[PDB]
């Protein structure tokens, strides 16, 4: 009869672990969004800076100096 | 120093300014100390490859109004807004090797960055990994950082 | 309207770290909806994750902030289970009645029975409350359960 209830109970208790593991992974996930921001956005930059009909000429021309 | 609207404390160092103003001697041609749309032509004509449709107005006119040193100097400041050193770049890639190895999985760091947050298209994951250090299936964030930061080990 | 005006606000800020990680446009995947509510501090059972849109697997469906407000607020009112259940659970596994069991018998209940966990999730969760054998092969179970309760910064 009872034998549901004790594994609801179970159920639970495996619940309560899961919950456990998420909440400790939870800091590090912060702090890797704040790392790929910085990564996306500086790599953006230097695509752009590359594009860059001024930054082109100064290339050419640092040699020569 | 000015505005070109961007910039707020340009702390850009002393020798990165000194080159400068030998590279815009050099660009200024005709000696009277503003660049010319003929100034660059010659110029640029010289070193090889030489724009020449009217982006050369195009080129004077990303400043608002005549072209000495200065004006030189605040455009270029400009561009330079909004970027990390190599030691902040260094340590946002090591944020994802656990195993402090110095290097991470080329499978992994390319899904990092075509499926996950701002997420890069195709031709900006193209124009990245052509020139990137890889071997034994490990990219190698440590050499690509001082890489993108243009620091002068060998680019001679 | 039980749900006070900071409440929803920390509900805005775990969503948009998700949403962060879902190779965005401003959505989370109705897979994770489960990890989304943990990390608010609630513990439902799988089969109450699916009562309310979650789903089996990645890919299937996404969820806008509007749509997920109301499966919050319909999973809040679910049953948590008590350290005074979760001892008449182990007694019942208990031969001599001493409070002892042995990691044996303890494994196989965390992967045999109600909604069973995988070897590794077992595997970390030992590791992760420093739980430890007797020269007989055995451990005491009160030890355990407190300290999976207590939390990850289980602090004092
Ligand atoms: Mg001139």
């Amino acid at each position: 009869m009872r034998d549901e209830r004790l594994s609801k109970i179970i159920s639970m208790f495996q619940a309560h672990i899961r919950g456990y593991l998420i909440r400790k992974a939870y800091k590090k996930l912060q702090d890797q969004r704040i790392g790929l921001s910085v990564i996306q956005r500086n790599i953006r930059k230097w695509l752009v800076l590359r594009n860059w009909q001024w930054w082109k000429l100064y290339s050419k021309v640092k040699p020569l100096l | 120093a000015d505005k070109a609207a961007s910039g707020v404390l340009t702390k850009l160092p002393q020798k990165q300014i000194q080159e400068m103003k030998e590279a815009f001697s050099m660009i200024d041609v005709d000696r009277d100390g503003f660049v010319s749309k003929e100034d660059i032509k010659a110029i640029s004509e010289q070193l090889g490859r030489a724009p020449d449709d009217k982006e050369l107005t195009a080129m004077l006119k990303e400043a608002p109004g005549p072209l000495n040193f200065t004006m030189f100097l605040s455009i270029f400041s400009d561009k330079l807004s909004g970027t990390d050193s190599e030691e902040t770049i260094r340590n946002a890639f090591a944020m994802f090797d656990e195993q402090e190895t110095k290097k991470l999985n080329i499978e992994y760091i390319k899904d990092l960055l075509e499926n996950m947050g701002d997420n890069f298209n195709k031709d900006e994951m193209r124009m990245t990994f052509k020139e990137a250090p890889v071997e034994g299936g490990k990219f190698d964030y440590v050499k690509f950082t001082a890489m993108i930061k243009g620091s002068g080990e060998e680019e001679a | 309207p039980k749900l006070s005006q900071d409440e929803i606000d920390d509900l805005k800020d775990v969503f948009e770290l998700f949403a962060f990680w879902d190779g965005r446009d401003g959505a989370v995947d109705a897979f994770k909806l489960g990890d989304v509510c943990r990390c608010l501090g609630i513990n439902p059972r799988n089969e109450d994750v699916f009562a309310v849109g979650g789903t089996h697997k990645m890919g299937e469906k996404s969820l806008p902030f509007e749509e997920f407000l109301p499966a919050y607020e319909g999973l809040m009112d679910c049953e948590q289970g008590t350290f005074a259940d979760y001892m008449e659970a182990f007694k019942t596994f208990d031969r001599e009645g001493q409070g002892f069991i042995s990691g044996a018998e303890l494994r196989h209940v965390l992967t045999a029975l109600g909604e069973r966990l995988s070897d590794e999730d077992v595997d970390e969760i030992i590791k992760l409350t420093d739980l430890q054998e007797d020269l007989e092969g055995n451990v005491k179970y009160e030890d355990f359960v407190k300290k999976v309760m207590a939390g990850p910064y289980p602090d004092k």
